[PDB]
């Protein structure tokens, strides 16, 4: 049960540029584990679960924050998507199936599985199906779901394992692109077309960081979210954006950095790898235009290194390899040292 | 035929005329000769917007070669009566009545385009009948002239004597000239 | 019947599983006492009514007010008790911390 | 209290057969309708469960069946129909089942009127075929005969707009 | 009740319920009485073409057309003790009385 | 009357007017005698498009015989104020006011059809009354003449002296001649 | 295609896309992303476990 | 392939098949390669009332 | 079925406090209790 500050330090190692969000998750997760750790419950008072609501852009690190916490405090971690459960047909089967997936990593142990951290994404899409939200709120508030015991050909209703979802932490991540306009209307001037309106749609979205930080329940209901669902998500964490410079840091600063992964692959082969700073901006610029955030970094680097990876094993006498911005463009070939 | 524009939000899509879509942004269009019917419509928009939000500013685009004086006073009194600050932007031109409404806007929120033409003159009227009735109507129009000059001096900041000499005859003004005169605060050259 | 502002204040302290008692117990186990002034409870109820969130919104309001202290309280030492007042709700003043 | 008396009076020495009266909690959202149901399970001796009407749908459709309500009550009752028959049930969001207006019913509304038609026999008391667990109705013989005659029902919902009607 | 081949319960299940009271005695069941409540619910929604199959509505009526007059229904022998060797019991409903009942809301408008 | 059209979108089929449908694609139609009423309608269309996407260009189709200067000048100031570039295309003809708006378009985006006729003349007006009033109005219209010629020279690139002599009387310019004069940049003969 | 199709304009200066040069399976599957695969029915976790993608 | 406990097939037999090819040697078996053809045919589908369960 | 609602509403408050009361030998209900203007009479032994 590490302190929130200690938890933030671990997140800082793998996630950068979202220090504010780490603070919200560190304190929230600390309380959830503290309640589980304080299982004695000597005093008559009953502690209540607190569910977080992550609002950030695509590829901003919402998913990475989920598993990173589980890695620190070993617990089963599962991920789900709202689009998968929007069918609205026999929703009870799929919601309990999420627990079945969690139990697979928890050795089918109810106690260990209850401590798992569940994560959901793309919650904005269902907001407008209204009916699917009715089923989702029950899962967050707490419900007992029966699951078969470690699979098997068949088992009776008695052997079915029942896991209480009240003790499981649920993180309903999402990306509300249109919510920024609603907040500006309520907080800033309600003019967007006239001469005096602000139409500086440069796509920088620097204001979006502090604008989304002012999120209140009023803006969520306008988006289509029902008030009951909002009430079950008291904690709110907001990611602003990943800047071009921030992407350069993510390429090397993280522990399991993308550059380090490829560098190690070349090192064992027998040739070292050097990533010039000039090449980093080229990769970061491409990711920004693509709008994939950090996700595109892996694809851009792999394609650039695909040609050398094919010929480098066959080739010999290459003492060292260097990369520059020209290589990223594709016009040039990676420099080889002999 | 006014075109229809679609507004898209999470709740759904709504179709509005170009004029109604801009009304949601607190933008009122003043066009043509001022009269009781058109003025009543503008007043209804001010009250409607006041109810929605009494704090947000209201914008008024003025392009009109003047009109009935009585209809104009209704708009002027309405703007001052309501709490929201009514911004005034001169598009194309602003004649006697248009200029009075233009300068009547909230201090610091009066604008005009660079090529706009602002003209101010004294009231125009006429009456046919007995000499006794003429004196009654003649006294009425003179009181309106003095009353209008007093209000224009207040907003513009110029002396009453200076406003009387300048408004005796038609005095065409340009956007930069209006700024120094006091009719407007600044010019909106570019964004 | 629909809840009123006065009722919201009662819900914060009168219930056996009151929201305030939950956070108090969370701090008591750590060894730091917690106290909420009546001035703060009234402001909390006004925010819920102002936002129309209702009784459910009370959890969110308390979370934001104690977000800073809950993060630093475990790492901090020599904190015998914490006092909250209306000044904390609006955000103008940080929650008062008592040292032993 | 009356419910316990009926169960206590299960012997029925007198010829008279005690009837069942159901409750309909109508109130605005956030007024503690759900809380009242949760605060009874703590002290309630008989099995109690909670469900949602929105999920329920007419039989023969992909949404759900009303018989599944008994499955939840059986989980707490250890799948013992004897004691489950003396249980209590709570149905939330019953307002969404109401028909909206001027509907010819040609569309064969499932989420609405269809759910009400199925609950009718359930509330007054009828034998229901309940699958063992996590199963759907089919020609298979995996069914459990459960009687709802002595099972109380408390349908609670926020009838938004009813004030205007009144 | 729903049309055959759907998730809903089949019409033949009614005979199974009657076989539980008679200790699964076909002879005593063939001479039994039956009551079908809420019969008004299974009704075409004033749409003779029936664009979409009304398995819960019109479909139920079609299945019951031959049952009321008489049909050799097939049901499990004894509550499905074991699925192998079902040997479905043959029950004739030619002599089984049926008493349907329901509240036809709106019929007054038609009359 | 105006024929309705159907636009396919993710939600489903949608009905749009022929003019409204083109407005969705940043196309504005300037047709008929330039007057205060139609000018405010064009201005509203411009401001609305600016909010939707200030980066994307706007296409203004000019087919009119001219009109009031005050009304036409409200469109010129609107075009220069907004950030997006306003492309001007001449269809059929572009008279005195239509030509000022045509040349006022964004540099490099002004176009004209091969058979279009661009006519430019000096401002015309009149006043009746006392000599003192006539002097006031005579000075005003002369200032407007210099103002319009000054702006016309800026966009076309010709000297103010040349514009003054050329616009002293009605001057008709064909689509190729307009390119040399500077009123437009290219001719859209055929789609490529 | 529904995600990466720019669309056809109506104006004189817009770019018209005829059915001849509309699109093809080649150069379209290369831009595959995890979101489109999820709509097909594949589990998101399954896609994440397969970083390498060979498109023919 | 179908869900475990059904008449169709079991996913676990894929590993067993690989052993038969490698003569049940755990060492070399771990170095084998698997090719699951027709992967798109197991795409997630919505529930069907007529079908008892969606094994695939 | 409407009859049950009318009777339950009339005896709602009575049944709530009836167990706590002492030596209540008989209870009487009259028309005055149906409309609500009056309260049911309680006889003590
Ligand atoms: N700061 C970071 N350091 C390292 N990897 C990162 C960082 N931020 C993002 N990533 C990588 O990029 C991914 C971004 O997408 P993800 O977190 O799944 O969110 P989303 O589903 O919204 O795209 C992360 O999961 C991780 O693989
Ligand atoms: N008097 C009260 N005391 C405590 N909590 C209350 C009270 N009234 C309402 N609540 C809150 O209401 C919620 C339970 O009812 P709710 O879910 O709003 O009902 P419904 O789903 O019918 O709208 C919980 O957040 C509960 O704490």
């Amino acid at each position: 049960l590490p302190t929130p500050h200690e938890i933030r330090n671990h997140l800082d190692d793998y996630v950068i540029g979202q220090e504010q969000a780490k603070k919200v998750l560190a304190v929230a997760v600390y309380n959830h584990y503290k309640r589980l750790r304080n299982g004695d419950t000597s005093n008559g008072v009953e502690l209540g679960k607190s569910n977080i609501l992550l609002i950030g852009p695509t590829g901003s690190g919402k998913t990475l924050l989920a598993e990173t916490l589980a890695r620190l405090l070993d617990v089963p971690f599962t991920m789900a998507d709202a689009t998968t459960l929007t069918e609205a047909g026999y929703v009870g089967e799929d919601v309990e199936n999420i627990i079945q997936k969690l139990l697979q990593k928890s050795d089918y142990d109810v106690q260990k599985a209850q401590r798992g951290i569940v994560y959901i994404d793309e919650i904005d899409k269902i907001s407008r199906g209204e009916g699917v939200q009715q089923a989702l709120l029950k899962l967050i508030e707490g419900t007992v779901a029966a699951v078969p015991p470690q699979g098997g050909r068949k088992h009776p209703q008695q052997e079915f394992l029942q896991v209480d979802t009240s003790k499981i932490l649920f993180i309903c991540g999402g990306a509300f692109a249109g919510l920024d306009k609603v907040i500006s209307h309520r907080v800033e001037t309600g003019s967007g077309i006239g001469f005096g309106a602000t139409v500086k749609a440069k796509s920088d979205k620097a204001s979006e960081g502090e604008l989304l930080a002012q999120v209140e329940p009023e803006d969520l209901i306008k988006f289509g979210l029902i008030p009951e669902f909002i009430g079950r998500l008291p904690v709110v964490a907001t990611l602003n954006e990943l800047s071009e410079e921030a992407l350069i840091q993510i390429l090397k600063e993280p522990k399991n950095a993308l550059t380090k992964q490829y560098q190690a692959l070349f090192n064992l082969e027998g040739v070292d790898l050097e990533f010039r700073d000039e090449a980093l901006d080229a990769i970061a610029k491409k990711a920004m235009a693509r709008k994939t955030g950090a996700r595109g970094l892996r694809s851009i680097v792999e394609a650039a290194l695909l040609d050398t990876m094919y010929d480098l094993p066959s080739m010999e006498d290459v003492e060292k390899v260097v990369i520059d911005e020209s290589v990223i463009d594709g016009q040039s070939e990676p420099l080889l040292i002999y | 035929l006014v075109p229809m524009v679609i507004e898209q939000t999470s709740r759904g899509e709504r179709s509005f005329d170009i004029y109604s879509r801009l009304l949601k942004e607190r933008v009122i269009f003043l066009t043509g000769q001022v009269e009781d019917h058109m003025a009543n419509l503008i007043v209804a928009q001010m009250l409607f917007l006041e109810a929605e939000n009494p704090e947000k500013d209201i914008y008024l685009y003025i392009n009109s070669p003047g009109g009935v004086i009585t209809a104009g006073m209704s708009i002027y009194d309405t703007m001052q009566f309501i709490k929201p600050d009514v911004s005034t932007i001169c598009m194309g031109q602003a004649a006697s009545m248009g200029a009075f409404l233009l300068t009547a806007g909230a201090k610091g929120k009066r604008f005009c385009l660079p090529n706009s033409r602002v003209m101010i003159h004294q009231p125009l009227g006429g009456y046919q009948g007995q000499a006794t009735d003429i004196e009654i109507h003649a006294r009425e129009i003179l009181k309106v002239k003095g009353r209008m000059n007093e209000l224009m001096a207040l907003h513009t900041g110029q002396s009453l004597e200076q406003i009387e000499r300048d408004t005796e005859r038609d005095r065409f003004l340009s956007a930069p000239e209006a700024v120094e005169y006091g009719l407007v605060d600044s010019i909106l050259t570019h964004r | 019947n629909e809840l009123s502002e006065e009722a919201l204040i009662q819900i914060l302290k009168e219930p056996k599983n009151a929201l305030t008692k939950q956070y108090q117990a969370l701090f008591n186990l750590e060894g730091v006492d917690l106290e909420f002034r009546d001035e703060a409870l009234d402001a909390i109820a006004k925010k819920a009514m102002a936002r129309k969130t209702g009784a459910r919104g009370l959890r969110s309001i308390v979370e934001a007010a104690l977000l800073d202290t809950m993060y630093d309280l475990p790492s901090m030492e020599d904190v015998e008790k914490v006092v909250i007042d209306e000044s904390v709700i609006d955000g103008q003043s940080e929650p008062l911390l008592i040292y032993g | 209290y009356n419910h316990y008396k009926r169960l206590r009076n299960g012997d029925t020495s007198n010829g008279v057969e005690l009837g069942k009266s159901n409750i309909l909690l109508i109130g605005p959202t956030g007024s503690g309708k759900t809380l009242l149901a949760e605060t009874l399970a703590r002290l309630l001796d008989v099995p109690f469960t909670m469900a949602d009407a929105t999920t329920l749908t007419e039989a023969g459709y992909v949404g759900e069946d009303v018989e599944n309500i008994i499955q939840k009550l059986l989980q707490k009752s250890d799948y013992d129909v004897q004691k489950a028959q003396r249980g209590i049930v709570y149905i939330d969001e019953i307002d969404k089942i109401s028909r909206k207006s001027d509907n010819p019913s040609i569309t064969r509304d499932v989420s609405g009127e269809g759910v009400q038609q199925a609950l009718l026999k359930l509330i007054e008391g009828t034998v229901a075929a309940v699958p063992p667990q996590g199963g759907r109705k089919h020609p298979q013989q995996e069914f459990l005969q459960v009687d709802t005659s002595k099972i109380l029902f408390i349908c609670g919902g926020a009838f938004a707009g009813l004030d205007k009607v009144i």
